[PDB]
């Protein structure tokens, strides 16, 4: 048993969300396929189910802007939900409903959904130097869409480092990073924060200097 | 509506313990048909859910017999009678038996360990920030456990809530601890017109505060 997602992505808010899940191993024409979704602010939550009959159910609060379909012969189902707004985005999932236990038991590994208006933006990178161990920083802002890799000297310092998830402000996204090392290997020794961003085609290496 | 109340919220545990994770339902789960749509799923970070435990009390296939679920009605609960770190991640409550389907909040089942303070560090703008034309603050309060932190920022003596971002990470892989970020946003205006900036850390593992403070001189 298999279910795939295959969506966009990237979505403008007021516009709508298509999403094919096909299958394999099994036929539609036996197992319903659920659609859920999960985001931080709203946990899991069920969408609706096409049955293996072929009729739906809907979540009372989508319906309005969600429709559900599927092709018998092609193992396709179609998720088609519009008027997206920034809530909406999410990790969306289609998942088989295993006969008449009613509960999903096969899942796809999701597709990433992010909802916004924002255009391809780099991000800024602020190195992060002190104003026995010594921790340094590196501040990654104003960046669009997800998500940005931060490394340090290259990947080569790995241990001592901690890397947080980045938050929203102003529609583009800024995180931080942090990493420990001895004192006495900084700043005799080069300490540097690697950036790279995906989206935007960019990196950046920025050297970690005292300041004044 | 039918509410789907899962109890705790986190549950630490150490390895080899037992470990009870409860459900609750705003009505009954008993649907027309006699059955009990009442199902258990486990999710790891980066993985879909994974089903456990179906109409109650039955296992799924591939589960170990160590999991097991009890309940009737409108009271569930999810048994790990001896907790590996393969069990590590969160647990959902799911009723199909009245739509719109739902799941409970999730509890996450987290490994314990000693309680540590947060290592503390803050931040000022960095220059080439400063030149262009905006003000972070950046305070990271590592390695620390239990995650409840309060962190508050204060600038000439005065505390700040308003364009202040945090983040968090997961329970850490190696120690088991965790890490917070946190940023004081400001207009550069606002930065230059103060002089004292201080990120306040209270942790259970100290009646004081930890307190780290640079002045912009």
């Amino acid at each position: 048993q298999l279910l795939e997602e295959s969506g966009p992505g990237l979505v403008q808010p007021s516009q709508s969300l298509s999403i094919t899940c096909t299958v394999s191993g099994f036929s539609l024409t036996s197992y319903g396929v659920h659609w859920v979704r999960q985001s931080p602010g709203k946990g899991l939550e069920w969408l609706g189910v096409i049955w293996s009959g072929g009729s739906t159910d809907y979540n009372a609060a989508f319906i309005s802007r969600l429709s559900i379909s599927k092709d018998n012969s092609k193992s396709q189902v179609f998720f088609k939900m519009n008027s997206l707004q920034a809530d909406d985005t999410a990790i969306y999932y289609c998942a088989r409903n295993r006969g008449y236990s009613y509960a999903m038991d096969s899942w796809g590994q999701g597709t990433s959904v992010t909802v916004s208006s924002a255009k391809t933006t780099p991000p800024s990178v602020y190195p992060l130097a002190p104003g026995s161990m010594v921790t340094l920083g590196c501040l990654v802002k104003g960046y669009f869409p997800e998500p940005v890799t931060v490394t340090w000297n290259s990947g080569s310092l790995s241990s001592g480092v901690h890397t947080f998830p980045a938050v929203l402000q102003s529609d583009l996204y800024t995180l931080s990073s942090s990493v420990t090392v001895p004192s006495s290997t900084w700043p005799s020794e080069t300490v540097t924060c690697n950036v790279a961003h995906p989206a935007s085609s960019t990196k950046v290496d920025k050297k970690i200097v005292p300041r004044d | 509506e039918l509410v789907m109340t899962q109890s705790p919220l986190s549950l630490p545990v150490s390895l080899g313990d037992q470990a009870s994770i409860s459900c609750r339902s705003s009505q009954s789960l008993v649907h027309s048909s006699g059955n009990t749509y009442l199902h258990w799923y486990l999710q790891k970070p980066g993985q879909s859910p994974k089903l456990l435990i179906y109409k109650v009390s039955n296992r799924f296939s591939g589960v170990p017999d160590r999991f097991s679920g009890s309940g009737s009605g409108t009271d569930f609960t999810l048994t790990i009678s001896r907790v590996e770190a393969e069990d590590l991640g969160v647990y959902y409550c799911f009723q199909s038996s009245h739509v719109p389907l739902t799941f409970g909040a999730g509890t996450k089942l987290e490994l314990k360990r000693a309680d540590a303070a947060p290592t503390v560090s803050i931040f000022p703008p960095s220059s080439e920030q400063l030149t262009s034309g905006g003000a972070s603050v950046v305070c990271f309060l590592n390695n620390f456990y239990p995650k409840d932190i309060n962190v508050k920022w204060k600038i000439d003596g005065s505390e700040r809530q308003n364009g202040v971002l945090n983040s968090w990470t997961d329970q850490d892989s190696k120690d088991s601890t965790y890490s917070m970020s946190s940023t004081l946003t400001l207009t550069k205006d606002e930065y230059e017109r103060h002089n004292s900036y201080t990120c306040e850390a209270t942790h259970k593992t100290s009646t004081s505060p930890i307190v780290k403070s640079f002045n912009r001189n």
